[PDB]
C-alpha cells in the first residue's frame, strides 16, 4: 500500500510537528504593550527610567516579563497597520498637560483612538507629564485657561487650590470622552506623573492584573 | 502662470473626457445576454491543513500545483504539500511582523519580508540539509506590502511610502526606481511576459507600468476608497479590482475605460481578494462577511457561495493547471476546495 | 426497617 | 396504588435527565470543538451524570414487581456502577469548583499550573479514586428474604452497618460543602474588595448550595434515624427520598450549561 | 563533509569487537545511516540501518541476533557491536548517509572502509560477468513499479581504489556533478543504462522497493 | 513642476483608441474558445480528479 519512503516522510512529519508544540508554550508566556502618543513628550525619558526600524524594549518585575513596543513613521497615517496589534493586553498614552495650546489635538487624537472599528477591545493606560511645570506656570500667573476653554471660569471644583482645580477640570475633559460610548467592554485609567518618578511599574502591574481579572470574570459569566 | 496651466489641464481632461464619451458605442450587458447561464455551481471541501498557532497573511501555489508555502504571525514559514498533506521544510525568522512571502518559479529561492523594512531571501537547494538565509535587501522608507519574481535574479518591491523599486539579487541596488504615487499602495499584479505591471494605492487609483523604460503609460481613476486587491485577465487586456466600498470593478487596456460593476444592494463589508480561473467564466472573491462568493464574468449574476470559517478571509489563490483553489483565514487553518 | 436503596 | 406513582416519578425523571444530557453531550461534541478549558469539566459531569441514570429502570422494576427476577449476577454489576457514578459526580463538582477559585483569585500566577495537559490527565483520577474507595461495596453483595415471600439483593453483611453509614455520611458531606462554600466565599471578598454583579453572584452561590442541600440531606438524615431506631407509610417514604435522591443530576446541567452566555451562539449554530 | 572511520582488528573466532566512525561538517541529527558490507571476492550486500531519531532500527536477516547499532548525537559517533566472530564475517565495512522527503536524493555520499581478517526476497539479474555507445541491461523477478507512480532502481558506479559513488535514482534523474551524457530508461522488470561519447569500472543494480535490500551481480567495462 | 506634469499629460494623450465592441467581442471569442479546458465548471470523473 505504501512504501518505505512514504512512512520515512511521515516520520519526518511527525518528529517536525513535535518541536513546535514544545516551542509554543515557551512564547505564550509574557506580556505584550502597545506605546502611542505624539512629540514633545516624555517617551524616550520614562522608556529610560523603566530600563534602569520598529524598536522593542524588555523588563522584568516580580518574576513577570513586560514586553513594549512602538512605531514611529507615517506621518500619523496609521489607519493601516495598527490593525496587526489586534491582540495586545493595553496601549500606553502619553500626553504632556503644560502646553496649553496642542491640548485640542491630544483631545482629537484621543477620540480617533477609542472609536476604531478594530479596537474595540484593548484598553489604554492614560499618563499625564509635566505636572511640576504645569504648576510653576500656574503660579506664575501670566497663562490664562478661560481663553482657550470658556468653561473654565465657570467651573465649581467639586499646596494650592488654583493647580488641584486646574489638574481636576484636565481629568474631567480627558475621561468624559471615554464614558459616552463605553459599554461596558473597555475602560480607561487616568494617573498623574512627574519626570522623577519611579513607581510607574507597579502601577502597570496592578493595571494588568485588574484587566486580565475582569476579562476572566466576564469569560466564566459571574455577572 | 499656475492658472494658465491649470486651465490647460482642465482644457486636457475635458477633452480626454469627451474622446472617451465618443469612443463609447453600447453595453457588454446588453451584447453578452445572448450567452446561456453556466447555472448553479456547488463545490465541498476537500482536505484541511492544520499546525499554525496565529493568524495567516499570506499564501502562494507553486508551479507544479502541488507544493505551497505559508506564513504566520507566530514566526514561521512552513512549506506543505498537497495530496499526501506532509510538512517538508519549517523555518524560523528574525522579526515577528510578516504580512507577505513569494515562491521561485524555478524552485529553489523563498522571499519573505514585513514591518522591518528589509526584504529576505533564502535558498533551498543546500547541502548538509539545511536552510540558510542567502541576501538581505534594505534601502526602503516603509514597511513592505508586495513582492514577486521576474527570475532567478530579479525582483519587485512594493513599499508604504508611495514608491516602487527593482532590485537584482547579486548586485543588491535599486536598478530602477517607480513614482508618482499620492497615496500608499496596497497590491501589485504582473503580466503573463513580464513586459508590464499594474499596480493600486489607497488614493482610489491604478496605474500600469512598463519594465524596460520606467514611465507610467496610462492611469486610471473610478473608485471612492482604498483599493485592496488586485488581478489580471488571462488573455492580458483588462484589470478586475476590489476596494473598500463593497463594489468590485471591471477595467480594460485598449479602449481605456470601464466595462462593469459587480455589486449586490445586500452586502456592505469591504473586499480582500480577488481571483479568475482558466477559462475566464468565474471571478472569485472573498469578503469579510466570514464566506466567499464567485461571480459570472460576463452576466453579473450571483453563482455560489462558499462557506465555513470563523473568521474574514486573507488571501485564496488557484493553481496553473485549474484543479483546485486554496483559501486561509485567522483561524489557522487552511482549506482545499475543489 | 430499610437500609442502602431498598428495604427489607 | 402508590406504586404507579412512583414508577410513573422514576420514568419521568429518566425521560427529563436522559433527554438534557443527551443534548448537552451532541452540543458540546458536536460545534463547540473543545477549546476551552471549562467544556473539558464540562463535558465529563455531563458523561457521568447519563451514565447515572442508566440503573434507574432496573430499581423502578424492582419497587415495582415487589421481587427481583434478574438474578444474582445482574444488581452486583448495577450496584457496582452505582457506586461509581455517585461519587464521581461529586468529585468532579469540588474539582470544577477548586479550579473556579484560582482563576479568579490568583490570575497571572495560575496561568503556569492551568493547561491542557493537566487538564486531560486529572480527568482519570477521580474515576480511580472513587473505584478505589468503592471497592468493599461489590465485594459482600448477596440476596435477602422478605416479608411478602421475595428475594431481594441488598449490600455488604451490629455497629459495623453503623460505621459503615458514619463513613459514608463523612466522606460525601464534610468534604464537598465546606471546600465548595469556602471558595465562593473568597470569591465575594475578593469581588467586594475591588454595584449589581454582586446580586447575581450571591443569587448564584445561593441557588447552588440551596439546591445541593436540600437535594442530599434527607437521604441521610432517614438513613440514620433508621439505624440509630414496620408500616407501608416508611416504605413509601423511603422510596419518595430515593426518587429525590435523583434530581440533582437531572437539575445541574441546566444551571451550568443553559444558563451560560458562551454556550447560546454555538447553540444557534445548529 | 567527512566521514572517518578507525577501528576493530583482527581477533581470533568466538571474539568480539567493536566498529566506531565520526561525522563532521554537517547536521547528524536529520539523516538516517546504512552500514554496509563488501567480502573479499565478493559483491555488496546490507547490513543494517538506523533511522534519525532513532526510532526504527533494522537488521539483515542472516546476522540477527548477532550485531548491535547505535550512536550518540552530541558526540556526532555512529558505533556497532559484533558478537561471536566467524571465519566468513571478514568483509571490508562502509557506512552512508541518507534522507528522506518529497524530492530528495538518498545515499548521497559514501566514506571510507576499513578491513577486517578473522582468524521471499526479489533476485537481481545481470547482463553478463563483464563486457569490454554502451548499453547495460538488468533485469528483476518482479515488476518495480508502485501505484503512485514512482519506480525504484538506483544505478552504483565503483572506480578501482576509491568508494562507489551515485549516478541515477529513478533512471530519469541526474545527480549532481554527472556529466550529461549517462542516461538511463526502462520498464516492468527491464532496465537499461546508456553511456555516448565514452570511465571504466563497475555497475550495480540496486533494489529500494522492500526492506531486505539486494544488490546487483556486477558488470565490469574494460 | 507644472511644465513636467503638462509634458506627461501630453505624452500620455498620444494613444490610439478601440470600438467597445470590438473588444467586448474579443473576450467573448477567447472565453468560448478555451471553455472546454476549464475543469471547475465541467465536473471531471472520479478517474481523473487526484484530490478524490
Amino acid at each position: 500500500t505504501v512504501s518505505a519512503e512514504d512512512k520515512a516522510a511521515a516520520e519526518r512529519s511527525k518528529m517536525i510537528d513535535k518541536n513546535l508544540r514544545e516551542d509554543g508554550e515557551k512564547a505564550r508566556r509574557t506580556l505584550r504593550l502597545l506605546l502611542l502618543g505624539a512629540d514633545n513628550s516624555g517617551k524616550s525619558t520614562i522608556v529610560k527610567q523603566m530600563r534602569i526600524g520598529i524598536f522593542e524594549t524588555k523588563f522584568q518585575v516580580d518574576k513577570v516579563n513586560f514586553h513594549m513596543f512602538d512605531v514611529g513613521g507615517q506621518r500619523d497615517e496609521r489607519r493601516k497597520w495598527i490593525q496587526c496589534f489586534n491582540d495586545v493586553t493595553a496601549i500606553i498614552f502619553v500626553v504632556d498637560s503644560s502646553d496649553y495650546n496642542r491640548l485640542q489635538e491630544a483631545l482629537n487624537d484621543f477620540k480617533s483612538i477609542w472609536n476604531n472599528r478594530w479596537l474595540r477591545t484593548i484598553s489604554v493606560i492614560l499618563f499625564l507629564n509635566k505636572q511640576d511645570l504645569l504648576a510653576e506656570k500656574v503660579l506664575a500667573g501670566k497663562s490664562k485657561i478661560e481663553d482657550y476653554f470658556p468653561e473654565f471660569a465657570r467651573y465649581t471644583t467639586p499646596e494650592d487650590p488654583r493647580v488641584t482645580r486646574a489638574k481636576y477640570f484636565i481629568r474631567k475633559e480627558f475621561v468624559d470622552i471615554s464614558t459616552a460610548s463605553g459599554d461596558g467592554r473597555h475602560i480607561c485609567y487616568p494617573h498623574f506623573t512627574c519626570a522623577v518618578d519611579t513607581e510607574n511599574a507597579r502601577r502597570i502591574f496592578n493595571d494588568c492584573k485588574d484587566i486580565i481579572l475582569q476579562m476572566n470574570l466576564r469569560e466564566y459569566n459571574l455577572v | 502662470e499656475l492658472d494658465q496651466l491649470r486651465q490647460e489641464a482642465e482644457q486636457l481632461k475635458n477633452q480626454i473626457r469627451d474622446a472617451r464619451k465618443a469612443c463609447a458605442d453600447a453595453t457588454l450587458s446588453q451584447i453578452t445576454n445572448n450567452i446561456d447561464p453556466v447555472g448553479r455551481i456547488q463545490m465541498r471541501t476537500r482536505r484541511t491543513l492544520r499546525g499554525h498557532l496565529a493568524k495567516i497573511y499570506a499564501m502562494h501555489w507553486g508551479t507544479d500545483s502541488r507544493l505551497l508555502v505559508s506564513a504566520s504571525q507566530d514566526g514561521k514559514l512552513i512549506i506543505w504539500d498537497s495530496y499526501t498533506t506532509n510538512k517538508v521544510h519549517a523555518i524560523p525568522l528574525r522579526s515577528s511582523w510578516v504580512m507577505t512571502c513569494a515562491y521561485a518559479p524555478s524552485g529553489n529561492y523563498v522571499a519573505c519580508g514585513g514591518l522591518d523594512n528589509i526584504c529576505s531571501i533564502y535558498n533551498l537547494k543546500t547541502r548538509e540539509g539545511n536552510v540558510r538565509v542567502s541576501r538581505e535587501l534594505a534601502g526602503h522608507t516603509g514597511y513592505l506590502s508586495c513582492c514577486r519574481f521576474l527570475d532567478d535574479n530579479q525582483i519587485v518591491t512594493s513599499s508604504g511610502d508611495t514608491t516602487c523599486a527593482l532590485w537584482d539579487i547579486e548586485t543588491g541596488q535599486q536598478t530602477t526606481t517607480f513614482t508618482g504615487h499620492t497615496g500608499d499602495v496596497m497590491s501589485l499584479s504582473l503580466a503573463p511576459d513580464t513586459r508590464l505591471f499594474v499596480s493600486g494605492a489607497c488614493d482610489a487609483s491604478a496605474k500600469l507600468w512598463d519594465v524596460r523604460e520606467g514611465m507610467c503609460r496610462q492611469t486610471f481613476t473610478g473608485h471612492e476608497s482604498d483599493i485592496n486587491a488586485i488581478c489580471f485577465f488571462p488573455n492580458g487586456n483588462a484589470f478586475a479590482t476590489g476596494s473598500d466600498d463593497a463594489t468590485c470593478r471591471l477595467f480594460d487596456l485598449r479602449a481605456d475605460q470601464e466595462l462593469m460593476t459587480y455589486s449586490h444592494d445586500n452586502i456592505i463589508c469591504g473586499i480582500t481578494s480577488v481571483s479568475f480561473s482558466k477559462s475566464g467564466r468565474l471571478l472569485l472573491a472573498g469578503y469579510d462577511d466570514f464566506n466567499c462568493n464567485v461571480w459570472d464574468a460576463l452576466k453579473a449574476d450571483r453563482a455560489g457561495v462558499l462557506a465555513g470559517h470563523d473568521n474574514r478571509v486573507s488571501c485564496l489563490g488557484v493553481t496553473d493547471d485549474g484543479m483546485a483553489v486554496a483559501t486561509g483565514s485567522w483561524d489557522s487553518f487552511l482549506k482545499i476546495w475543489n | 426497617x430499610c437500609f442502602x436503596k431498598t428495604c427489607t | 396504588t402508590s406504586n404507579a406513582v412512583l414508577t410513573f416519578i422514576y420514568f419521568v425523571v429518566c425521560i427529563i435527565g436522559l433527554c438534557g444530557n443527551t443534548l448537552v453531550i451532541y452540543v458540546i461534541l458536536r460545534y463547540a470543538k473543545m477549546k476551552t478549558i471549562t467544556n473539558i469539566y464540562i463535558l465529563n459531569l455531563a458523561i457521568a451524570d447519563e451514565l447515572f441514570m442508566l440503573g434507574l429502570p432496573f430499581l423502578a422494576m424492582q419497587v415495582a414487581l415487589v421481587h427481583w427476577p434478574f438474578g444474582k449476577a445482574i444488581c452486583r454489576v448495577v450496584m457496582t456502577v452505582d457506586g461509581i457514578n455517585q461519587f464521581t459526580s461529586i468529585f468532579c463538582l469540588t474539582v470544577m469548583s477548586i479550579d473556579r477559585y484560582l482563576a479568579v483569585v490568583h490570575p497571572i500566577k495560575s496561568a503556569k499550573w492551568r493547561r491542557p495537559r493537566t487538564a486531560k490527565m486529572i480527568t482519570m483520577a477521580v474515576w480511580g479514586v472513587s473505584l478505589l474507595v468503592i471497592l468493599p461495596i461489590m465485594i459482600y453483595a448477596g440476596l435477602r428474604s422478605n416479608q411478602w415471600g421475595r428475594s431481594s439483593c441488598t449490600i455488604n453483611w451490629g455497629a459495623w452497618y453503623t460505621g459503615f453509614i458514619i463513613y459514608t455520611f463523612i466522606l460525601g458531606f464534610l468534604v464537598p460543602l465546606t471546600i465548595i462554600c469556602l471558595c465562593y466565599l473568597f470569591i465575594i471578598i475578593k469581588v467586594k474588595s475591588s454595584k449589581k454583579s454582586e446580586k447575581k453572584v450571591t443569587r448564584m452561590v445561593s441557588i447552588v448550595v440551596a439546591v445541593f442541600i436540600f437535594c442530599w440531606l434527607p437521604f441521610y438524615i432517614f438513613n440514620v434515624s433508621s439505624v440509630s431506631m414496620p408500616t407501608p407509610a416508611l416504605k413509601g417514604m423511603f422510596d419518595f427520598v430515593v426518587v429525590l435522591t435523583y434530581a440533582n443530576s437531572c437539575a445541574n446541567p441546566i444551571l451550568y450549561a443553559f444558563l451560560s452566555d458562551n454556550f447560546k451562539k454555538s447553540f444557534q449554530n445548529v | 563533509v567527512q566521514l572517518v572511520e578507525s577501528g576493530g582488528g583482527l581477533v581470533q573466532p568466538g571474539g568480539s569487537r567493536k566498529l566506531s566512525c565520526s561525522a563532521s561538517g554537517f547536521a547528524f541529527s536529520s539523516f538516517g545511516m546504512h552500514w554496509v558490507r563488501q567480502a573479499p571476492e565478493k559483491g555488496l550486500e546490507w547490513v543494517a540501518y538506523i533511522s534519525s531519531g532513532s526510532g526504527t532500527i533494522y537488521y539483515a536477516d542472516t546476522v540477527k541476533g548477532r550485531f548491535t547499532i547505535s550512536r550518540d548525537d552530541p558526540k556526532n559517533t555512529l558505533f556497532l557491536q559484533m558478537t561471536s566472530l566467524r571465519s566468513e564475517d571478514t568483509a571490508m565495512y562502509y557506512c552512508v548517509r541518507s534522507i528522506y522527503y518529497y524530492g530528495s536524493s538518498p545515499f548521497d555520499f559514501w566514506g571510507q572502509g576499513t578491513t577486517l581478517t578473522v582468524s521471499s526476497d526479489i533476485v537481481m539479474t545481470q547482463a553478463t560477468s563483464s563486457v569490454p555507445s554502451v548499453s547495460i541491461s538488468c533485469r528483476s523477478s518482479k515488476s518495480l513499479l508502485h501505484s503512485n507512480g514512482n519506480t525504484y532502481l538506483y544505478w552504483f558506479l565503483q572506480r578501482p581504489g576509491q568508494s562507489p559513488q551515485l549516478l541515477i535514482y529513478r533512471m530519469s534523474n541526474l545527480a549532481s556533478g554527472v556529466p550529461e551524457r549517462f542516461s538511463g530508461s526502462g520498464s516492468g522488470t527491464a532496465f537499461t543504462l546508456t553511456i555516448s561519447r565514452l570511465d571504466v569500472g563497475v555497475y550495480y543494480c540496486m533494489q529500494h522497493l522492500e526492506y531486505p535490500l539486494t544488490f546487483g551481480a556486477g558488470t565490469k567495462l574494460e | 513642476q507644472a511644465r513636467k506634469l503638462v509634458e506627461q499629460l501630453k505624452m500620455e494623450a498620444n494613444i490610439d483608441r478601440i470600438k467597445v465592441s470590438k473588444a467586448a467581442a474579443d473576450l467573448m471569442a477567447y472565453c468560448e474558445a478555451h471553455a472546454k479546458e476549464d475543469p471547475l465548471l465541467t465536473p471531471v470523473p472520479a478517474s481523473e480528479n487526484p484530490f478524490r
